[PDB]
């Protein structure tokens, strides 16, 4: 039995995206960059491949590498640049022309998906793995009789009874 | 002696090696039965001993000025990353001198 | 004082959303020189102190040429009084003449 | 065995200790840590009203200082900010246990205090 | 819905609690927020800016607000020479709220009964 | 083996899942994240949410997935019509009590009540009567508590009592009347205390210096390491614009799993005060703001205008690897050879990376049930290190300790204080000797003002003594470790930052510089500074370096860059740039190269990844970036190979080994130029 959110849209969305010869398409490195015609320049920065780390302020789990085949989960960013205050107001002033476009739209199932789109476009990439969270417990309060077990101060010893 | 000599020809010494590689394993040999006396004569000169996965077994030193030099020792046995020591030194002695 | 009025309070690669740091005051600013003067000091990002003895009809087209807050117009100069050249000049480390018959 | 530290002997940088936000009683314990941001320091504020006010005008914080606290019998005080509860603020429960007129309970949204002489005294 | 105010409460104080509603509903980016707590505990903004040449006048900081702080006041004739002029901050503001209270107070008790 | 894999079906789904493990964590394996309210990660199971509730086969009762351990065969639904009732009741249970305050609250926009409410919740109230009022408490000026707006999670109470071994929170009275806090009007006095707030999943536990800021969504979220210290937490910088808002931990279990110092955690505030933005050239009427172009010339000048032997190069705690490399590079090629280094012990040798990390890793570690502290503090070193230490402590780790007997927060035995105690130790004169000589995994650890004792070679030499005896080191395991205080040290000693032996022999004569730069330094000795001696300084705040230099560069904090730190284990680690430069500041290795490039001989490096790969030719593990090697392990032949260092400068038997560090929340400038360190500082001096 296949059961992998099979009670939305997504699905029509895993298929139309394996069809075939739609789904052997392939650019070289640049080439894709060149089809944009944005200026030459914006292939000189450097790139961010990764996903962000669950925030501490909630345990929510939805947005993070856990639903990975469920949302796309790949950021790619850019360093940040030179960013100054309006002298008549002090609202942040910048000249940035990718200061948002990565982290609000740029978003990828896999790491692979994102390297492809940097290849093809020629955005030099760093790779992050993000750290694995872990399940399994600690040895103390493993389990809820752990609470109450004779681990906290030993086995009760039986000196203090009447005739001892 | 060659280890007597080997605190003016350079300033610093520097070893490249894998714990694992095959390639790597004389210069571990090297290391292993040479790093006491190389060090016994000099006390306190830099030998950087560096390792890690994947890498190439080299020998690079430093020199004054930071002049510096390397030579791949990659597949290499004992005695051959000790002659390669030996060149290093021959070199050292044609260097240009600094700290007076 | 060297290059520090060019180089201590430059905010920005030099456009007009940039800061170059610089306040001064330009007399004759809507004469032909003057308007071309403050027409290139500001695009670089400066304050610009704009008095003037003609009519703002003629002075308008210098109102365009910078951004909010770096445009002053001070109405009806008197070269004679010494006043309004005070204010003029009461920010700017910078003074420009071009005041010409 | 585990002697204390002393806590007294620790250096502390003049400059940086004078500068430290504290507050008034309102509704906090006199004197603690205030939360403070970047903004005025360009400026060199060291006033929360002086940020965005300008002149001697008269404070919104010496508007609220002007009203004296409000008598309520009971132990819980319900706060709208008007008479009717739809133009004001959210409702409030304040505890009035505790208070008198000299530490009376403030309103988080609105500002106003409150007491009750019914916590046996 | 016309001129953007802020309105403060019967004793004096203002009614916006900096909880930031305003701005995070605001599709014109024409409103700038900065809050910390004031001297006496008390939750009150920084710098309250609303670009009234950026303002769409939408109202939808009206629907938002919770407390009935910031509201589009009955005032529509405040063109001016300059554009830098319309760049409002937090003291314009309250003074027109100051100025318009009672207007808009009156409204809002018809208001109430829709709202 | 006998099945340790399990096998459960939950909404007809099999899930192999290892024993003992509960339905909430099978479910996390099944790929579902049901709602939860006071169940944590890294705490004991409270089970009094009532949010976990499930249903299961043959079973009439919802059951505490949170606590419910899984039988083999079971069968667990989450969708049926009683799941979905019982988590809206819930919701409305929590609900009806909780004050109206989200407006006013800081949590809101990562408030889990609020989201869980949305999703799981109802959308309409039923409830109409008063609510219970509760009154604010007073821990100190770190935390904002607003009790009415607890949910009695239990959290912070389990929090307290496990990781941070203080137990100074509690539940007083009872039912609708339970309170939270402390009976007593007390001041939290644990160290890792902000990260209540974070595990308080609602605003009933808010940062104060924090309050009434910003919000969650106006910030930019920046993955950044700790650089307080020399674990290295991975933390996430959150900003609004150039504005550094707030510094919060992210999850590293290898490194520090979900928690961070508070000294980590509220010293952003200090980058918005002595900020060095534009170059200083001292002048006849003092330091004036000067061109780069300007001080650039004037500081060639000035290294030009001496010999080589006069030139001294010193390495503060934040300065990076980068930097580090390409001054060391500048200096030698102008045949200047004195280097100094703000951490201290900067002619300790560096041959074998060993023999200067800890070999066992901090993961590792947790494999030890026996473990030896020789002349450390890890509570003022690292606290991170000793909650993780008490997490061992809590499953049979012993711990001992050889040193000045301090609070550590568990039991634990004091062997002695001096040297002398630790030779009766290793001659078998201690009851000590043969438990470690039992254990199956004992431990070593050895902070780092001992490398700061001038008979460190002694030191050293006695503990690979006891090693060698107790087995401590053998075949598959390593105890032996080696930590420290500072980031920038490990990237010195991996890259051969040390002075040579005839700087050394000038400092031993007496030889004394004319030309001084420092590297973001602050805390050096007289003895490296002569007064009247020319002071180049590099930095990003003024201080008393920065008053005493007669030039002055404006560098990048660690806030503003992404430079190369590595912790003490010998994991290579970067930070990353969460805002623009402040004022004209400049990149530290393009000032360095600029600085070259005046003088006369240019580095050949032009681009940072250029300097990094200068870095990795120099060592090759600085490549991976996010790992750790293997060390090496050359047996006592390094120890008899360091002998005549022992000979000269003999051991001094009567000097405790202490610790170095007398003010935990001020170590730098920014530490000392902090405010919210300053109040901390007034409170624990307010309590008496
Ligand atoms: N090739 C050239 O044009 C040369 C120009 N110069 C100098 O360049 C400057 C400007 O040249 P240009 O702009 O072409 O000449 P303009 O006549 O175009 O500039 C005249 C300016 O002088 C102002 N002005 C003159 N007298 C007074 C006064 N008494 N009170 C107030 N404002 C006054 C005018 O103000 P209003 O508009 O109200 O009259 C106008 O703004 C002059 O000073 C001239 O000497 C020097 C050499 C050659
Ligand atoms: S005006 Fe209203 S919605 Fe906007 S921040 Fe103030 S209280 Fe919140
Ligand atoms: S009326 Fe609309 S455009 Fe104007 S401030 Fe309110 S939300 Fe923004
Ligand atoms: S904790 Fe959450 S639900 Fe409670 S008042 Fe604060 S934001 Fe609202
Ligand atoms: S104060 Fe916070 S952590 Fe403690 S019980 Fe209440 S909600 Fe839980
Ligand atoms: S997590 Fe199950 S009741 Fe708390």
């Amino acid at each position: 039995e296949f059961a992998t959110a099979s009670a939305d849209y997504s699905i029509a969305m895993k298929k139309a995206a394996e069809i075939t010869g739609a789904a052997e398409s392939a650019m070289g490195p640049k080439e894709g960059g060149f089809t944009a015609g944005v200026p030459l320049d914006t292939f000189t920065r450097k790139a961010r491949i990764y996903a962000p780390a669950r925030t501490a302020s909630q345990s929510g789990l939805a947005r993070t590498v856990d639903f990975a085949t469920t949302t796309p989960a790949w950021k790619i960013e850019f360093e940040p640049t030179a960013k100054w205050q309006n002298p008549l107001m002090g609202w942040t002033s910048s000249a940035d022309p990718l200061e948002n476009v990565g982290r609000s739209a740029l978003v990828f199932y896999t790491k692979e998906e994102a390297m492809r789109f940097c290849e093809k476009l020629g955005w030099e990439y760093e790779v992050t793995e993000p750290n694995k969270r872990r399940t399994q417990r600690t040895k103390r309060y493993m389990q809820y009789g752990d609470n109450f077990g004779t681990k906290r101060a030993g086995v009760p010893d039986l000196s203090t009874l009447p005739s001892n | 002696a060659w280890r007597n000599s080997l605190s003016k020809s350079m300033q610093e010494l520097r070893i490249h090696l894998c714990q694992t590689s095959a390639g790597s394993k004389g210069v571990r040999d090297f290391i292993v039965a040479n790093y006491a006396e190389m060090k016994k004569a000099n006390p306190h000169f830099p030998i950087l001993i560096r390792e890690c996965a994947g890498t190439e077994a080299s020998l690079t030193a430093r020199y004054d000025f930071g002049a510096e030099k390397s030579v791949n020792v990659q597949g290499a046995t004992t005695g051959a990353v000790q002659q390669q020591l030996e060149q290093l030194i021959l070199a050292g002695q044609s260097m240009p001198k600094s700290g007076e | 004082y060297s290059s520090t009025l060019m180089t201590a309070d430059k905010l920005g690669p030099g456009g007009r959303s940039s800061v170059s740091g610089i306040t001064a005051t330009v007399f004759g600013a809507n004469g032909f020189l003057g308007s071309y003067i403050v027409n290139e000091l500001a695009k670089r990002g400066s304050q610009v102190v704009c008095p003037f003895r003609s009519t703002e009809n003629e002075a308008m087209h210098l109102k365009q040429m910078g951004d909010l807050g770096q445009i002053v117009l001070l109405p009806e100069l008197d070269i004679r009084n010494d006043d309004d050249i005070k204010r003029a000049i009461s920010r700017s480390n910078v003074i420009i003449n071009c005041v010409g018959m | 065995v585990v002697p204390t530290f002393d806590w007294k002997k620790v250096p502390v940088p003049s400059t940086t200790a004078k500068d430290i936000p504290v507050t008034v009683k309102g509704a906090t314990p006199a004197g603690d840590l205030r939360a403070t941001s970047g903004l005025g320091l360009g400026d060199g504020i060291k006033n929360h009203t002086d940020k965005w006010l300008d002149g001697d005008k008269k404070s919104p914080m010496e508007y609220i200082n002007e009203v004296a606290p409000i008598k309520v019998k009971g132990l819980v005080v319900a706060s709208y900010g008007s008479d009717d509860p739809a133009l004001g603020c959210p409702v409030e429960y304040i505890n009035l246990k505790g208070t008198s007129l000299e530490n009376p309970a403030v309103c988080k949204y609105t500002g106003n205090r409150y007491y009750s002489d019914d916590w046996k005294g | 819905r016309g001129e953007h105010a802020l309105r403060r409460y019967p004793t004096g104080e203002e009614r916006c609690i900096a909880c930031k509603l305003c701005e995070a509903i605001c599709p014109a980016q024409a409103i700038t927020i900065e809050a910390e707590e004031r001297e006496d505990g008390s939750r009150r903004t920084t710098r309250y800016d609303i670009d009234m040449t950026k303002c769409i006048y939408c109202g939808f900081c009206q629907e938002a607000c919770p407390v009935d702080a910031i509201v589009e006041g009955p005032n529509f004739e405040f063109s001016t020479e300059t554009r830098e002029e319309l760049l409002y901050d937090k003291q314009k503001l309250l003074e027109n709220g100051d100025k318009w209270e009672t207007e808009i107070a009156t409204n809002l008790r018809t208001e109430s009964l829709y709202r | 083996p006998p099945s340790d894999h399990l096998e459960v079906f939950v909404n007809e789904q099999p899930v192999k899942i290892p024993k003992g493990s509960s339905v909430l964590q099978a479910c996390d394996a099944a790929g579902i994240d049901i709602p939860r309210f006071c169940y944590h990660q890294r705490l004991s199971i409270a089970g009094n949410c009532r949010m976990c509730l499930v249903e299961v086969e043959k079973v009439p009762k919802p059951v505490a997935s949170c606590a419910m351990p899984a039988g083999p065969g079971m069968k667990i639904k989450t969708e049926t019509p009683m799941v979905k009732k019982a988590r809206e009741g819930v919701m409305e249970f929590l609900l009806i009590n909780h004050p109206l305050d989200c407006p006013i609250c800081d949590q809101g926009g990562e408030c889990d009540l609020q989201d869980q409410a949305m999703i799981f919740g109802s959308d309409r109230s039923r409830f109409v009567e008063a609510k219970r009022a509760v009154e604010d408490k007073n821990l100190g000026p770190l935390v904002k508590t607003v009790m009415t707006r607890c949910i009695q999670c239990t959290r912070c109470v389990r929090f307290a009592s496990e990781v941070a071994g203080t137990a100074e929170l509690g539940v007083t009275g009872r039912g609708r009347d339970s309170e939270i806090g402390t009976y007593v009007e007390k001041l939290m006095g644990s160290e890792l205390s902000g990260n209540v707030v974070d595990l308080c999943p609602v605003g009933a536990l808010t940062s104060k210096p924090y309050a009434f800021t910003a919000r969650s969504w106006e910030l930019k979220g920046t993955e950044s390491i700790d650089v307080s210290d020399g674990l290295g937490a991975n933390i996430r910088v959150d900003a609004r614009g150039t504005e550094v808002m707030r510094i919060l931990p992210r999850l590293n279990e290898a490194v520090n799993e979900e928690w961070l110092s508070d000294k980590g955690r509220y010293q952003y505030d200090g980058l918005k005060h002595q900020r060095l933005d534009k170059p200083m050239v001292k002048g006849p009427k003092g330091l004036q703001v000067a061109t780069w172009q300007d001080a650039l010339g004037a500081a060639a000048a000035a290294l030009t205008s001496a010999a080589p032997g006069e030139v001294r190069g010193i390495a503060g705690k934040l300065a990076d690897a980068e930097s580090m490399v390409a001054l060391m590079d500048l200096l030698r090629g102008l045949g200047a050879g004195d280097l100094a280094h703000e951490g201290g012990f900067s002619d300790m040798p560096a041959d074998v990376r060993s023999t200067y990390t800890a070999n066992t890793t901090v993961q590792g570690l947790e494999q030890s049930d026996l473990v030896l502290l020789v002349g450390t503090n890890p509570r003022w070193e690292s606290p991170v290190f000793n909650a993780r230490l008490r997490k061992m402590f809590l499953d049979g780790t012993q711990v001992g300790l050889v040193g000045a007997p301090v609070d550590l927060t568990y039991k634990y035995e004091h062997v002695g204080s001096d040297p002398a105690a630790l030779a009766a130790l290793a001659a078998g004169q201690h009851p000590f000797l043969e438990r470690l000589k039992k254990a199956a995994r004992p431990a070593v650890v050895v902070g780092p003002g001992v490398l700061r004792r001038a008979d460190r070679e002694a030191v050293m030499k006695a503990v690979h003594e006891l090693c060698g005896k107790a087995g401590v080191v053998k075949e598959g395991w390593n105890g032996f470790n080696v930590i420290h205080d500072t980031a920038s040290r490990v990237a010195a000693l991996d890259m051969g930052f040390g002075p040579s032996a005839a700087a050394r022999a000038r400092r031993a004569q007496g030889a004394q510089p004319k030309v001084v730069y420092l590297l973001g330094s602050d805390d050096y000795s007289e003895e490296d500074v002569p007064e009247g001696a020319f002071v180049i300084y590099q930095g990003h705040h003024g201080d008393r370096g920065a008053s005493r230099a007669n030039v002055v560069l404006p560098g990048a904090a660690y806030t503003e860059k992404s430079g190369l730190y590595v912790n003490f284990e010998g994991r290579v680690q970067q930070t990353r740039a969460a805002v623009p430069l402040v004022g004209d500041a400049r990149e530290d290795w393009a000032i360095l190269r600029a600085l070259s490039e005046v003088v006369g001989k240019r580095l050949p490096y032009d681009s940072h990844a250029a300097v990094r790969a200068r870095l990795a030719g120099i060592a090759p593990h600085f490549a991976n970036i996010d790992a750790v090697q293997t060390p090496v392990w050359l047996n006592g032949e390094y120890v008899k190979g360091v002998e005549a260092l022992a000979k000269a400068a003999p051991l001094q038997p009567s000097a405790p080994l202490t610790s170095t560090i007398s003010n935990f929340y001020m170590t730098d400038a920014i530490s000392r130029a902090s405010r919210t360190m300053a109040k901390c500082i007034q409170a624990r001096q307010q309590t008496k």
